[PDB]
């Protein structure tokens, strides 16, 4: 699993690839691995899949929950933090091997500056938490290829066009070097999942924007 | 015992009696929520779930607990199972419960009304549906409007005269604030306002406030 | 203790006369439920078990929550037990003892009359068994009909004089319906215990099909 | 204190005399039991234990709660140690201790009377026992028959001039029939026996035409 | 406060005097338990351990829950400590404290007169014990006889005039049947025991059929 | 300890051996191993002598008591039910060594069929159960060389006599080839137990016709 | 249960009108306590959280109880959360629950009435919010400020007639013990505080002393 | 073991085959291991038999349970949710060896299309579900070859009968490969257990057609 998460100027990105394995044999081929939180957050997961659909169902009716009992939905720092103590209450069965780390992308409508108002948080398995201030992150086991991917593309990210194409191209390099990570399928028509994050909201990017830069991306390495 | 009953039960009625008036109203859009309210932020209308809406009559505390009772009702059943097992009727059920154990067993009978409302998911054709709940834990099914609090029977009697089904937004704002009124000077300084709104996508509850509201009422 | 359980009889006797009537009866297809109900949504009629049905007159919340203790009970004992061990009679008592401790102890006594019934299993003659549950926790077998809820005098009656065993399904309905004036669709909710069915007998009888069978 | 114990008493003991009355007599095949019952359903006489046997008069629901708890506690203490050490005077003199706790403590006081009898073992030769708890906890043991229900004055009475020791199975069962008379056909009674003559399950019901044919 | 202790006082009271009487009686052979008792099975009088009795009037369910109580607290305390230390003081003790608390806090007073007698361990003197229990836990030392339940004073002053310490089973049993009579006989209406100073452990025996019957006439 | 059971038209038949063993040592002779339970139900278990006589003992109880509560005797089903689910509680001592099999063999009153309603119902120590559909069953350490001597004995069975016959000498078998289950003891009069069961109900097999049929087997391998 | 419940209403009723009054008023700087105090170090405003402050009328040890009380579930919530979840419609919803349990299940109801205050926070715009819960949990919001204890109405007039909207801190005070003296006040017997929402983190502040006199 | 399920326009079927092992022995010849757990659901089960029969009973009591008590089934989303959770349940045991994982096919009243209502969802021990979008899918320990026959013969399936015959063929090829999976008995006339769900509901598939399709894959591969 690769999951990936990137800030641009009004705006965040988060992507995620499609495959599911169980040892070396493929047991999924269209796991859908990114979840609109909120309408201005967003959650992807990354580990057993038993705690990463658990993790984000129940986050989700947790915001909404607290949103509907006090009329007023909860400051990005409060949402940082019931997800840190939700992964911080799976430790236990973490270390048994039911581990899921989790990466948060958002809008916050409460930031001063609406151009920069894009948050990327991380966790990892004790509860501990640290918000993204260098502008991409990833979570899962090609996570360290997608990375350095965007170490060399971020560069280039100057709107949510060119985000979203350094998320996926960051996606495909985790595919190239991670065989727990899913490519493109252009047989099956299967390609990673994204969400868009900015002022006006948090929306699910089409899966034809996807493959068109999933398209470019390929033959761009085939020449 | 049947003292004590009688008792807490002329305790409740006449709570609800020194209520301000909530109505509820069947229309084109879905389902409207107009409450006489002079608060700021002290609010008597309240999202449920994604197509249940919920409105109440008399004490506030009380019905804010109701109110926040069947919020984790809603939620808990629904990650339970799936969203769309949670239904509007559900709430009711649960809520004659609740009411009926609180009528005889609490220190002090809840001087509530409850009024639970549900319209179609997106996409679905399904007229709306209309739960009122009484202090004592009688629940009833009412196929267009919805009254609570107060003197009743003049508001019921105006809506009884001038509801039409499937009217307009602006149409249902006005005959319900027109009943209200007839009821027992309004305006949104007074009024607590909001919808269940059968167009929107996932949730479907939609406060109607400021210009708006404004907008809305005179035209 | 006397003041008391005077007080509790009569709290809930004048509760449950208040209330809307139901009627259950025999007939050669089953078990015929009507029960007087201008709701839409709400049950006063229910399945319990595969060949055991529910009815109930009074206060809503009340006899729901009995309604729903009998699911809970008989499915239970099935899963505990086998599908085939969960009897009417075995519902009808608990049932007795139940609303017994409810009239005894709790704070206001259930204001609600139950009716238990059983037809038999698929490929099988037994007559079907009514048992009534009173408010006090009394219990009762009738072999005809059951009335529950309201002015019970006249109903009971008038089934006394024109009750026949074996009758038709619309028979038994037009029968019913006349016996609870003393009425269309939109103010009546019918199913039936239908012994012809292989698994589950509960069926609701509404809309055109409830028409065409009023008349 | 007085006022309370008073109410009690009384409401306990006009609840028992509004409800049926039943009649237990030693014969010379051990212990017959006939009960005023008009259900095909509902039990007032049941087992107990091998050489054991339980009949109840007065409100249904409490005594059917007596009778599994009687069943509960023999089945209990003959797992504890072994079946031969279950005794009717075991059952007799926890009902005892059971009917005070309820009858001063419980919310309402049972309006229930119970009876207990027991018969030899198979090879065995012993008179049979016949024991009678009251509302109150009182227990009574009683050589010949035991009276419950009703209004029991005229039916003791009647006992005391037509019973006879080792009478056969038609005698007993026709003057116990007489004495319930005194205050009576196979649909409006029910009939069992403990007979010392079965080797391991003494209780047996005396129903249909086999208790048709007895009269 | 005032009113429920009369009533519970007096509830207790007349439940005892409504019952049949019992009468225990130190003789030469030790202590002798009379009740009388219609019935054949349901006894007023018990062991409670090696050389300790108890003999009990009024409603049957409560004094045998006393009854049973105060086997476990012998028994209990035997085990915990050794046999020679459980004595008729303790039970009579426990007694006490126990009817106290159930007079005060039960839901109803138990209707419950208590004799707990003791006689000497084998080949030792010491002459007998008996120690009386009321329904409000008033515990009394009594010398020679203890009588409990029904009119108590025609059975008390017939007692008083005829009694003899070193009398026979015979001598004393007939003056305990003629101080009952005296307060209102035979096999069929009597529960008969002894504490038999002579036996080597268990003391307790109880009198039936034939042999009381021997011991009625001469 | 081998536990045979086996259906004939009409009916059902149990037979037990009455060894006992702990080590390579005989420590029993004649122990009573096939129970009847109630009037047309026998169980016969294998295994621990506690875990056995406590399985037996409140099985009986169990039904019996079912029965006085509610007036009717529970579906054969119900009675499968409870069964198992007693073995599965005491899954974990037997998982510490206290581990014990029953075989229940039964006549359903209530069957359609009342020839073919004898039933034959084998265990296993997680509570599983199965219902035997092909006419015999054994349990026990012999259990495997007396279902072998089954396979080719049951086509001789055709009444009570007849599977009887071929039930005692699968027990012969077992004996003959498993050190731990005892074959009849002509010099002490000991022989297997058995149970028969028809719609009268379940009775005991007298010892002195096992005894009959142990000298035909005897005298039959004989010559 | 009805003549129980006047009895109960009618206790906290006197109670409430023989102790001392207490006022908190909105001013261009943010929200003003003023309450005649005789004590030197038992208090009856105070602060619960960053911009959220709390005034009481009544028995002194049944309102300080729900004083901690709303302390407690404020940090325990900002915890749980962060600190700008934490708002005064919370801690008037929680104290609106709290006195209408109280009220209806205590052995004696609180003779007590609780104002909860909230100002804005650093660098935001936002007018004051003042909530006012009475005895039976009953919660009412008002938009200028708080009257609460003894003889209401008198107090109330002058506030009435002497309330002046964004009026400076100098003269608020000055106006609020006008409005007390009607129904001479000086520093030793008064006590002040203020929600000052120019304070980057906690706005709650003791005016005291020389403080105190200076301003008066 | 080996359960298949596969989707065919207009409804879903599921098979499963009758062998039971211990280690090598046949210990089972006729276990019935899919289960109508309700009017339009289908579940059958791998692994454990005491873990199994316990998740097909207590999972249509719980259906039915809820269908009862408030006057509506369940949706679909709702059911996978609960059948999930008893799994999830087991999970102790599970890793203590008491292990079996179910496999859902059930027909959707409320889908869009009629024709795309079928359903078919794997679980595994933790509770994870996948609602599987390929037409096909299989659990045991030959399901492997089950789903490696249906690729090759997927193509074939256009109706019930068709889509039948495809799924004996592919628990043929499971026994084929795998001793643990029990193939069509000819002497003992047992043969594999077939449910079918379309718009009508959930049947029975009569053994007679089971039996001729089986006879049919067998002579033809001779
Ligand atoms: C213990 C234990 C561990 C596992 C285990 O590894 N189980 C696998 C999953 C698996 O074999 N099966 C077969 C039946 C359904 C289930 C499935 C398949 C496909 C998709 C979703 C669920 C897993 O955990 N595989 C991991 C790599 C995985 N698969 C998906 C995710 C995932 C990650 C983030 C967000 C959402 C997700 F679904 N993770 N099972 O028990
Ligand atoms: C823990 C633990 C286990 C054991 C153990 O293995 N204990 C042995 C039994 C044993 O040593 N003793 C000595 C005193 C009585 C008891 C006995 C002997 C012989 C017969 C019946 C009872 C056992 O369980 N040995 C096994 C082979 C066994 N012995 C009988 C059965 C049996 C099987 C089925 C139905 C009834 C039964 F009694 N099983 N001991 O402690
Ligand atoms: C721990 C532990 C494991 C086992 C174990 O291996 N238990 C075995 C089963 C077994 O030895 N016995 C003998 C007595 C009844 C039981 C049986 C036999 C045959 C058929 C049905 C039940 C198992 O689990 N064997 C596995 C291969 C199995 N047997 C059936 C299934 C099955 C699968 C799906 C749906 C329904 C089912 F019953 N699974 N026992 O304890």
């Amino acid at each position: 699993t690769t999951i990936v998460a990137l800030k641009y100027p009004g705006g965040v990105v988060m992507a995620g690839d499609r495959r599911s394995t169980q040892g070396n044999m493929i047991s999924g081929r269209d796991v859908r691995k990114v979840y609109i939180t909120d309408d201005y957050t967003a959650t992807g997961i990354a580990g057993t899949a038993a705690v990463a659909v658990e993790f984000a169902r129940l986050y989700a009716v947790e915001l909404e929950h607290y949103e509907k009992l006090e009329g007023v939905p909860l400051t990005f720092a409060g949402k940082i933090n019931r997800l840190a103590i939700m992964v911080r209450g799976n430790l236990a069965a973490a270390m048994q091997g039911l581990l899921a780390l989790p990466l948060l992308a958002g809008y916050d409508i409460h930031a001063s500056d609406p151009q920069s108002a894009g948050r990327i948080v991380s966790f990892d398995a004790a509860g501990g938490w640290n918000i993204e201030e260098e502008g991409y992150q990833a979570v899962g086991s090609g996570s360290l290829f997608a990375k350095s991917s965007m170490k060399k593309l971020y560069s280039q990210v100057t709107d949510g066009d060119s985000g979203l194409r350094v998320a996926v191209e960051a996606l495909y390099d985790a595919a190239d070097d991670d065989s727990a990570t899913g490519g493109p399928d252009l047989v099956r028509g299967i390609f990673p999942t994204a969400v868009i994050i900015d002022a006006d909201g948090a929306v699910d990017v089409p899966e034809s924007r996807i493959a068109e830069l999933a398209r470019a991306i390929i033959e761009s390495r085939s020449g | 015992m049947e003292q004590a009953m009688r008792e807490r039960s002329e305790l409740a009625r006449k709570g609800i009696a020194r209520a301000k008036s909530v109505v509820a109203l069947a229309y084109a859009g879905g389902v409207l929520f107009v409450a006489e309210n002079p608060s700021r932020s002290l609010q008597k209308i309240s999202e449920l779930y994604d197509r249940v809406g919920f409105a109440a009559a008399g004490k506030f505390n009380e019905f804010d607990n109701l109110r926040r009772g069947g919020i984790q009702f809603a939620d808990t059943r629904g990650y339970a199972y799936d969203r769309r097992d949670v239904t509007g009727r559900q709430l009711a059920n649960v809520y004659a419960q609740t009411l009926g154990t609180i009528f005889t067993e609490q220190a002090k009978p809840y001087e509530v009304e409850l009024c639970v409302a549900e319209v179609a998911h997106y996409g679905e054709t399904k007229r709306p549906e209309l739960y009122r709940i009484t202090y004592d834990g009688s629940i009833a099914d009412e196929p267009h409007f919805v009254v609570m609090g107060g003197t009743t029977e003049p508001i019921a009697n105006a809506l009884k005269e001038s509801y039409a089904e499937n009217a307009s937004l602006t149409d249902a704002l006005r005959i319900a604030v027109a009943a209200l009124r007839a009821g027992s000077t309004l305006g949104v300084a007074s009024l607590e306002v909001a919808v269940l709104d059968a167009n929107r996508p996932r949730r479907a509850f939609r406060r109607i406030t400021g210009s708006a509201l404004q907008a809305l009422l005179v035209d």
